[PDB]
């Protein structure tokens, strides 16, 4: 997909969510 | 208050910012230190991109939290 920027943004989104699992 | 900025490449950096101070202020400091335009750089946290016009208090960001860096791709 010609949207490396968008995928990158969500990629980081998921990574962060994993860490903040305990609502923090 | 202090928070670590993590670059997509892989680099965390200490960054002190008042809770009351909005994101715009944070970007300003980041620009002076790292040397990157606020609009270009985009922070992500809690599955939500930080807006350049909202106080940290509302976000309720944890102390010394890591923020994901994301540079907007050039239109060209």
């Amino acid at each position: 997909y010609p949207e490396d920027e968008e995928e990158l943004i969500r990629k980081a989104i998921e990574l962060s969510l994993k860490e903040s699992r305990n609502s923090a | 208050m202090q928070i670590f900025v993590k670059t997509l490449t892989g680099k965390t950096i200490t960054l002190e910012v008042e809770s009351s101070d909005t994101i715009d202020n944070v970007k300003s400091k980041i620009q002076d230190k790292e040397g990157i335009p606020p609009d270009q750089q985009r922070l992500i946290f809690a599955g939500k991109q930080l807006e350049d016009g909202r106080t940290l208090s509302d976000y309720n960001i944890q102390k010394e939290s890591t923020l994901h860096l994301v540079l907007r791709l050039r239109g060209g």
